[PDB]
DNA sequence: ATCAATATCCACCTGCAGATTCTACCAAAAGTGTATTTGGAAACTGCTCCATCAAAAGGCATGTTCAGCTGAATTCAGCTGAACATGCCTTTTGATGGAGCAGTTTCCAAATACACTTTTGGTAGAATCTGCAGGTGGATATTGAT
DNA sequence: ATCAATATCCACCTGCAGATTCTACCAAAAGTGTATTTGGAAACTGCTCCATCAAAAGGCATGTTCAGCTGAATTCAGCTGAACATGCCTTTTGATGGAGCAGTTTCCAAATACACTTTTGGTAGAATCTGCAGGTGGATATTGAT
């Protein structure tokens, strides 16, 4: 019913993933660095839903919860506080 | 009279404090949310999400992408360089067991 | 009670996939602490579905959904079918 | 007529049901067929790894696979490398050397 | 004879009968639960909650504010090692600790 | 739609501790996150311990060697200390 | 003690894992990662072993303590 | 007199180690070793062999990996000789 | 970029020690037949909270100019780490006695479970309380062109 | 080694959104009585691990020689940071249906329970036959001389 939702990665901007280098104390990017990030955050966050959705599908709902997702972080060592 | 023109890499080291010192999340709160419904979805029609979930998956994802530029930064320093660049991000990723 | 070893299915299968092939004891060794290291994973995450979904039955709806958290993509795929067929040879 | 059999297994569904009795919780129970479906997943991953090794073992034109083999079997198979990351006593590891090391 | 709380018996804050419930319930098929299992279980996890209160109520005390958020949470788990090795989950809101390296700074 | 949780005995600590401290609804999460989660690990270990010792009764003695496993160095030490210390108050009535 | 790790076993190691060229240095720091490793393995073998009331470490010690660090090793039961 | 020039036996050990799996730390030494760590815990220790040789393959496979991983250090360095520095990042990305 | 010398690596060989496969016994355990109970599915329904849209404005993304200073490329010599001969010792190997303990089976007082009942600590929601989030301004430290 | 620009730091303040306290029901903790399980003492024995003893060879330690790698020094094209005009799309707060998540009730397909017969699988010794020790001789690959 809403509008089709495509190349939503490039949402992803290059200041956004210039704030988050600065949080990891980064002073200086290579112009490449953003589409490798974007390339990287794709994939982690496929991972991620890709386990929530299967907890989603296992317990027969139609809404992800945010525990499904801390299962799914849970589920590959990247444990979450704070969703419980 | 010239404008003030800070030298380059002045601005960057206060960002870093600046962002160091705050907690608050860094990705566009719409886009992301955006995002993670187009992956979601490619998974499974017509799904929905709490609002909670797609909070809980962006704080893991900036934890995440923060800490991997932690360690990229590291083996750009390794190399004598202040530039991160892609192969710091591929180095980092494979000898933390990453595809 | 029992000394409990998968030695002799491992065999079983050994000799289905390869009839002229044997195996080492250090080798049976390393496939029983296979066998036993992805049975306690897939047992787990069943466990904790059941809970999480507040029942109490392990079922095989979720031995299927821990296979497909636990195994890397066309290992999962396969392996669900090899379930699948098992279960339904068995009920037949 | 053994559950396995009736199954079509070679590995034991009723041991495998008895273990997943004992890891239950308190009223736990366990379903008519996830025995079979446990002893059908170990079965698979069983002959998937040894048909590697033995693979591996032919070619190398031996009789028994040794752990040398399961570890050139599976270290050589994205899918096993990614779910088997244990340690394999006495395999070694798989020859590589890096391009600016020649 | 009127009740006595099992947490104030053992003199805890932590709730020994619920703990105790919590480990009837996720056992083995026929498990059982000794009586001081659910009393120790609950003074572990009240010396850890004070341990982590400390810390990050230090911290919060020495930015001049009156409560705890994640980001002292935070700052008093990874700015302590051991506390740092225990807990390597994801801390929502929490920040990083600054640091800058030495080559970064002209 | 009861809900059982942590806070007012994480609250009980942190009065103890800081008295006039408080704590956001973020952070109190973040408690009941670890809470649990250092419950399920111990928990956990203290079955395996049971079961690779033939044993079908969880006790105080897997419950501290659990402890011994799961801590760090000094933390082990002194959260030792506080299990035996409300054991040994708890049995003499 | 941890000296009868000699460097020809340190290179040896090395050279398994690719390596053409070792600074003097590696040797004392391999000895040092080597002692960390097997104690905190080491530790906790043991404290497996004390639970059991036993006086010998067997290898399900080992295999336990290994995998509770998340180094599990297969082919030792 | 015959030489090889630095290096050329280098690559011939690596060929030959990478080929083969016996465990490369000899065995006496290492027991001794494992014996004294355990002293500083728990007193009149004894060892079933099969934990020793537990301990043994599972040390040898950690620095073997350890010195795969730091061998990429040392070759974003540009460098063929690794160093503490290059052990110290492995570890350090590791999460050690 | 041959082309002799020269060292090492790699199939291949046999003889046979010994490591695997075969064999057969027998507690353990699987399977069956029968009985009985019950977890959870299938409806049904309250009613939360989710999807989507609306509006408005201002925080922030975008795209551009310009030049500082970074990464890249290059050279080179000091010095370190590889190769090797040689000689010595630590480890390996092989044997022999026995102390210590781990693994086994019996037994039962202590411990734990369970149904039923009493009592209250813990929770949801409402009322009350008040940090602190943004404002504000002005002092201090840093920066960068002179 | 002076001074404008400008960021940062560090006081202050209020009112309202978020945190804490209040309130009263009631789910589950605790008390009681009784039933069932168990873990830990106690003898009991073989296995297995330690200690000790020995020869000897295989690998380590050490000292020399020098090849060539690392690190230092230099240069510069052009990438990336800083700054900023422009304007759009995120944020914030509310409306509005209604999908779907939870709570209840029933009642049966699916699960447990138990007694008993069949069947399996761990074990240890026999029988079988693989793969290892060394040996060769050829393939390959390195090194010096051009
Ligand atoms: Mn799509
Ligand atoms: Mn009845
Ligand atoms: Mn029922
Ligand atoms: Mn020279
Ligand atoms: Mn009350
Ligand atoms: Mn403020
Ligand atoms: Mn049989
Ligand atoms: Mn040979
Ligand atoms: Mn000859």
């Amino acid at each position: 019913h809403r509008k089709v939702l495509r190349d939503n990665i490039q949402g992803i901007t290059k200041p956004a993933i210039r704030r988050l280098a600065r949080r990891g104390g980064v002073k200086r990017i290579s112009g490449l660095i953003y589409e490798e990030t974007r390339g990287v955050l794709k994939v982690f966050l496929e991972n991620v839903i890709r386990d929530a959705v299967t907890y989603t599908e296992h317990a027969k709902r139609k809404t992800v919860t945010a525990m499904d997702v801390v299962y799914a972080l849970k589920r590959q060592g990247r444990t979450l506080y704070g969703f419980g | 009279k010239k404008p003030h023109r800070y030298r380059p890499g002045t601005v960057a080291l206060r960002e870093i404090r600046r962002y160091q010192k705050s907690t608050e999340l860094l990705i566009r709160k719409l886009p992301f949310q955006r995002l993670v419904r187009e992956i979601a979805q490619d998974f499974k029609t017509d799904l929905r999400f709490q609002s909670s979930a797609v909070m809980a998956l962006q704080e893991a994802c900036e934890a995440y992408l923060v800490g991997l530029f932690e360690d990229t930064n590291l083996c750009a320093i390794h190399a004598k360089r202040v530039t991160i660049m892609p192969k710091d991000i591929q180095l980092a990723r494979r000898i933390r067991g990453e595809r | 009670s029992r000394k409990e070893s998968y030695s002799i299915y491992v065999y079983k299968v050994l000799k289905q996939v390869h009839p002229d092939t044997g195996i080492s004891s250090k080798a049976m060794g390393i496939m029983n602490s296979f066998v036993n290291d992805i049975f306690e994973r897939i047992a787990g995450e069943a466990s904790r579905l059941a809970h999480y979904n507040k029942r109490s039955t392990i079922t095989s709806r979720e031995i299927q959904t821990a296979v497909r958290l636990l195994l890397p993509g066309e290992l999962a795929k396969h392996a669900v079918s090899e379930g699948t067929k098992a279960v339904t040879k068995y009920t037949s | 007529v053994s559950r396995s059999q009736r199954a079509g297994l070679q590995f034991p569904v009723g041991r495998i049901h008895r273990h997943l009795k004992s890891r239950t919780t308190r009223h736990g129970r366990v379903g008519a067929t996830a025995a079979v479906y446990s002893a059908a997943i170990l079965e698979y991953l069983t002959a998937e790894v040894l048909e590697l090794a033995g693979n591996a073992s032919k070619d190398l034109k031996v009789k028994r696979i040794t752990p040398r083999h399961l570890q050139l079997a599976i270290r050589g198979d994205e899918e096993l490398d990614s779910l088997i990351k244990a340690t394999i006593a006495g395999g070694g590891v798989i020859p590589h050397i890096h391009k600016s090391l020649i």
